[PDB]
């Protein structure tokens, strides 16, 4: 189902960037300039792409372009995966992170709703409170009672939980949550808090926040105080302060209630402004 | 049970002390048809919902049969002493000698009519088709219960309750008896919906459970456990509606004393009182009033760390106020 | 005639009179004003709105007090004001299928009929703020009039669930439609023959937007004991952002209680009810 046409989105975009995308020749972007963007990243080793938007639509004529839009949030999974195909036919310690750029439209704050949720909208705003670079963890390697400490897969998620299945010593799931850092691939992000720009709003009634997480090799790149364009994805997040303003929260039925807000994640920065 | 929790045994009785209750209602003839006729009635006519049963009619009713005929025990010094169990008690004795289809059955005077209605029927509906738990009795009231003291000519004839005491002459063995006391309301807090009876509904096997209501702290429940469901693997999970139970006002205040009876030395004191039913908003922050009504302690609160003087915290029910500068 | 069990609603075939309503009103609210235009108000405005299809009908429902046999669904409004607009739903999806049927093809056959539609009347008397809301009239249409206060910003709700299992078998969905969610114990591709632990991935699942706003009313005819009270507002999708700060606002919506809780932690609740105000029609500044 999601499997059959998770492999057609991927493999048409492992199509599309064997692909040229580039009509002027002669001057410039001649045969595959995708290609031409691995090779400088195999002398420079950076780990990551900077692929516009307008070339993937106007090539199947946004036949793929409005699931990516919309449906964005499943198909990194897809993605990654697809280009992994490509470079282990080119090049032979490895990640790698997706991003784009060039959008037609930019959003602001106040037309945030959650219609579009794991969709892809740019943003523009003031960046106000950065913070500091710190590790995540994202894969875990997570033993057991017995010697085997097998632990490379499950449970890389938002919860910093280890595994159930697959069991190292002839118990049940026992404790979780350990991350053995002899062999754990952590990436560095930072949280920064953007705000409206002043020149847009009414009449000065506090204009309403963010908070956006900027992973991966996009660190640094915020200055405090300029504008800045961003890339599409609005996850949400679970947390527990939020109390005193309740309504229907569903309960769980251990014991939890979900509290839910808005957070924006993103993967490429660009400083217009 | 022997050799724990004990029984001692108490001079005073309550298994006849139900029939004089009984003949102090609308067999009567003090005050053409007594007074507890028709006040009753037009209550259940639904014309009113605060009957306000008055003190001095049981003094009265006494000594018509005091040394006259024959001889009973006394129950105003009996409401003295309790003062609550004589609250519960007094509208069981109501509700059997009450006329209830007096009034028509019309469209809304007031909300809940139709649905109790279909209340009443549908658990006849239920009793019907069968061959037995029927709505508790606290639900079903649709009025209330108040009491007003004696202080004028009445003691002085043959011997107390309205004595206007000050706050700071409340001892702690007045835990349980009524008072009056005087001085200054403030810090009045507003109006809210409180709870007393609680209506879940199963949404699969329809039996509507419900349970009592004690102040500040209930439990809700499990899952459901009529025997349709149960006694199998299948049990129906039941939710609340607020369309279902009864509700009531509630509202709270402080009064400090009236600075005439301040002593020269200690600074003044206050009580917390909570006025349930309907008589609500009738008091406002700044004035001279004088406040009857029964004055218990407030029960166990948890996390067990100010506690096991139990944080009694000796609140003050009302029943009834008597204003100044009218 | 298989009346709603705890509804008291007469059933589907019967509320057709609000189609015959929607077609026949042109002087009946000019009986009080004796004459001092010729057409129905809902006809224009119904010919208008396929266009776009952004329904939000404004309705200033002083029309079923004259009206011939409208009046039982107008006492039914007040007592029930939740399941009669949500009745009244389908009908105004209904009565626009009426007009395709006859006339010719419109909009190049049809999309505008799957689009769902609001219905927000207002107008239902005149209430009197806070301190007069007696506590036994719980889901009435209320006439509220106070200034805003500071607001909050969009807090997400759960429309539709989701979940998965630690095998990579199929993921199905389940949906709330109640105040909790529910979890099954097994799957299809049960999952180790209906072991297992099922997760919840909260990001692919949909979502519905909620805007929380503190209300002050303005209690005159003063007691001379007075309270800035607030009231909290619950509204929903369309009319979000449309209420700024400093602004004295008559607002219509129903009237709700919700328990609440002591440590947070526990499964103890707190007796005593807090109430808000679940807006339906927002009008004027």
């Amino acid at each position: 189902v999601d499997d059959v046409t998770g492999e057609k989105v991927r493999e048409a975009f492992e199509q599309f960037l064997e692909d040229f995308s580039v009509q002027s020749t002669d001057t410039g972007e001649v045969e595959k300039v995708y290609r031409a963007q691995i090779e400088f990243m195999k002398i420079y080793d950076l780990n990551t792409i900077y692929i516009d938007y307008q070339h993937l639509s106007m090539r199947e004529n946004g036949a793929l372009a409005m699931a990516i839009s919309e449906q964005y949030y499943r198909f990194l999974p897809f993605l990654q995966k697809g280009l992994r195909r490509v470079v282990r036919k080119y090049a032979p310690e490895r990640v790698f992170q997706i991003s784009f750029f060039n959008l037609p439209t930019v959003h602001r704050i106040r037309d945030i709703r959650s219609e579009k949720i794991g969709s892809l909208l740019s943003i523009s705003g003031t960046v106000t409170r950065t913070s500091e670079v710190r590790p995540e963890l994202y894969k875990a390697s997570f033993t057991c009672d017995m010697c085997r400490a097998i632990v490379d897969n499950v449970e890389q998620s938002f919860k910093y939980t280890e595994p159930t299945f697959c069991p190292n010593p002839s118990c049940e799931n026992r404790a979780f949550w350990t991350l053995n850092v002899t062999r754990s691939r952590f990436l560095d992000w930072q949280k920064v808090r953007i705000q409206e720009n002043a020149n847009e709003i009414p009449t000065g009634s506090m204009p309403r926040t963010l908070d956006v997480i900027l992973r991966g090799d996009s660190v640094e790149r915020a200055k405090p105080g300029d504008r800045c364009k961003f890339t599409g994805v609005e996850i949400v997040v679970p947390d527990v302060t939020q109390l005193g303003l309740p309504g229907v929260k569903p309960s769980s039925t251990g014991v939890r209630d979900l509290t839910y807000k808005i957070s924006f994640l993103a993967c490429h920065v660009i400083s217009i402004g | 049970m022997s050799a724990a929790l004990p029984s001692i045994q108490l001079p005073v009785d309550y298994n006849n002390l139900f029939n004089e209750i009984t003949d102090f209602l609308v067999t009567f003839k003090q005050d053409k048809g007594p007074k507890y006729m028709a006040m009753l009635q037009k209550v259940a006519n639904r014309e009113l919902n605060s009957v306000i049963i008055d003190l001095d009619d049981i003094l009265q009713y006494q000594n018509e049969k005091f040394l006259q005929g024959t001889q009973a025990d006394d129950l105003v010094s009996a409401i003295q002493q309790n003062a609550n169990h004589f609250t519960e008690l007094f509208c069981r004795a109501i509700d059997n000698n009450m006329p209830l289809p007096t009034k028509e059955i019309d469209y809304k005077d007031d909300v809940l009519d139709v649905i109790l209605n279909q209340r009443r029927l549908r658990n006849e509906r239920m009793l019907s088709d069968r061959t037995t738990e029927l709505f508790p009795p606290n639900l079903t009231r649709r009025y209330f219960l108040y009491f007003k003291p004696l202080s004028q000519n009445c003691a002085r004839r043959y011997r107390i309750s309205s004595k206007p005491l000050s706050v700071r002459q409340i001892k702690g063995d007045f835990l349980g008896q009524l008072i009056t006391v005087r001085g200054i309301i403030t810090r009045v807090s507003d109006v809210k919906p409180a709870v007393e009876v609680i209506a879940y509904t199963c949404d699969q096997c329809g039996y509507e459970v419900f349970q009592e209501v004690n102040s500040r702290t209930f439990t809700p429940l499990s899952e459901c456990t009529s025997e349709e469901c149960s006694q199998n693997q299948t049990k129906g999970q039941l939710f609340m509606s607020t369309r279902a139970s009864k509700f009531s006002a509630f509202q709270e205040c402080k009064i400090q004393e009236l600075s005439q009876q301040v002593p020269v030395g200690h600074i003044p004191r206050s009580l917390n009182i909570h006025v349930n039913g309907t008589l609500v908003r009738s008091l406002s922050p700044g004035d001279i009033v004088d406040v009857t009504g029964i004055f218990l302690p407030a029960p166990y609160t948890g996390f067990k760390a100010l506690k096991a003087g139990l944080l009694t915290e000796t609140y003050l029910e009302a029943q009834f106020v008597r204003q100044h500068k009218k | 005639l298989r009346i709603i069990w705890g509804t008291n609603v007469s059933i589907q075939e019967c509320t057709t009179n609000f189609r015959n309503f929607l077609m026949s009103f042109k002087y009946k609210f000019r009986k009080i004003l004796d004459e001092r235009d010729e057409e129905l108000y809902y006809i224009k405005q119904l010919n208008e709105m396929r266009e776009l299809g952004t329904s939000n009908l404004n309705l200033d429902a002083r029309n079923l007090l004259a009206y011939k046999q409208t009046e039982d669904l107008y006492h039914q409004l007040l007592n029930y004001p939740q399941e009669v607009i949500s009745i009244m739903d389908q009908t105004i999806k209904d009565c626009m299928v009426s007009l395709i049927v006859d006339n010719n093809l419109d909009y190049d056959l049809d999309e505008i009929e799957t689009k769902f539609y609001k219905v927000r009347p207002y107008n239902v008397g005149s209430c009197k703020g806070m301190r007069e809301l007696n506590p036994n009239d719980i889901d009435k249409l209320i006439n509220l009039k106070g200034l805003v206060l500071r607001s909050t910003p969009v807090i997400p709700d759960m429309k539709v669930a989701f979940f998965k299992c630690n095998v990579c078998d199929h993921t199905m969905a389940v949906e709330i439609d109640r105040g909790v969610i529910q979890e099954p114990a097994r799957c299809e591709r049960i999952d180790c023959n209906e072991p297992n632990s099922m997760s919840l991935i909260h990001n692919r699942c949909s979502f519905a937007d909620k805007q929380v706003i503190k209300l002050q009313e303005t209690p005159d005819f003063v007691p001379d004991g007075q309270t800035p009270h607030s009231i909290s507002l619950c509204v929903y999708d369309e009319l979000v952002d449309s209420c700024r700060a400093g602004d004295r606002i008559e607002v219509t919506g129903t009237f709700r209680s919700i328990p609440i809780r002591a440590n947070s932690r526990q499964r103890v609740l707190k007796s005593l009810y807090k109430t808000y105000v679940d807006v339906v029609h927002v009008k004027k500044v």
